[PDB]
């Protein structure tokens, strides 16, 4: 799929087709919300769940990962597509934070779908205090009266209440590295959040004022490269704990999801940060894990 | 077929038609898009 020229000049019914596909995938996710809330148990609604966990998560994952690869998040999703994908975000984060035994055996697909979603999204959904700086923001597009005419909560914190801000997420990350407790008692973060964290980090890394010095204090994302390095090091600490707790392959999938971050990290940053990582790995050499 | 899906009779004038579709055309679509990914992906951004 490529859709840039379709978005600029194309058939209106064709555009309506993609809008219908996207918001249908969103309402299906909403139905999964309602079903698992009424009962965590996962025959029509069961068939809907099967459709979801077999194709809908894969199709959306592929769609948004491809959108990110081709840099298409800035044209496809502007008007009410942001609303549908905010429903999608709330839904997928709800699965990623759910404690259901049923949601567990598709949690691996959940993690790769959440990262793919966060890998491509038109606005920085974790920069609420500076999301006004983005003109692409649905609030900026809808101004005030249209924002009211649409079922828009008028606050970005209000359209994403459940998912914490970037600051809350990163303070959670640092206290998690302080804790270093085992994956079973904390599954959620290192199964879904860290992948989507890294995807968001890559998505708005260039938007960080260190990367674009111009238009600072005006940047939508107040991203920091030292913050990036701290997130990576926190991942390293918790991954040493994972290697000590016999880990699984979910952490290998974490490593391959975070490979782009350890690619954007600098060579002077590579030294004295990964040589430690290889020496931790090689003192715990009895690991199937292949870092880098 | 939605009525026939939950019904007993799966016999249709288009039975062999949908069988040929699912067994040939859809795999044909898969392999064809796989072979010509770049042709579709080309959007005047200087690929191919």
């Amino acid at each position: 799929l490529d859709a840039r020229t379709v978005m600029k000049t194309g058939l209106e019914s064709v555009k309506s087709a993609l809008r219908a596909f996207l918001d249908n995938a969103a309402e299906d996710l909403e139905k999964t919300m309602e079903n698992l809330k009424q009962g965590q148990f996962t025959k029509g609604v069961t068939q809907i769940i099967n459709y979801t966990t077999v194709a809908l998560l894969p199709m959306l994952s592929s769609l948004f990962e491809h959108i990110g690869q081709h840099q298409f998040g800035e044209d496809l999703i502007l008007e009410d597509v942001q609303v549908s994908c905010y429903r999608i975000l709330t839904s997928l984060y709800a699965l990623g934070t759910s404690k259901s035994i049923y949601v567990e055996r598709q949690r691996s697909a959940l993690g790769e779908c959440l990262a793919a979603f966060a890998g491509a999204f038109p606005v920085a959904f974790l920069e609420t205090h500076l999301d006004k700086h983005n003109i692409y923001s649905i609030y900026n597009t809808k101004s005030s009266r249209e924002r009211a005419a649409l079922s828009l909560p008028t606050n970005v914190e209000d359209v994403c209440p459940n998912i914490p801000s970037l600051e809350k997420l990163m303070e959670e990350i640092v206290e998690l590295a302080e804790s270093g407790i085992r994956y079973t008692q904390m599954p959620h973060v290192m199964e879904v959040i860290l992948p989507m964290l890294c995807s968001y980090m890559s998505r708005w890394w260039e938007h960080g004022p260190e990367n674009n010095p111009e238009r600072a204090e005006m940047c939508c994302t107040a991203l920091n490269s030292e913050h990036m390095n701290t997130l990576l090091g926190n991942i390293l600490k918790i991954i040493y704990n994972n290697l000590g707790i016999d880990e699984g392959a979910w952490m290998k999938r974490l490593a391959v999801f975070s490979q782009p971050i350890i690619n954007k990290v600098k060579p002077q940053l590579l030294k004295t940060h990964f040589l430690p990582l290889m020496e931790k790995l090689k003192k715990k050499a009895a690991t199937v894990v292949s870092e880098e | 077929f939605d009525g026939g899906s939950r019904g007993k009779g799966e016999h249709f004038p288009y039975e062999q038609e949908i069988k040929f579709f699912a067994k040939v055309v859809l795999p044909l679509i898969d392999q064809y898009f796989k072979n010509h990914r770049l042709y579709f992906l080309s959007a005047a951004s200087r690929p191919l």
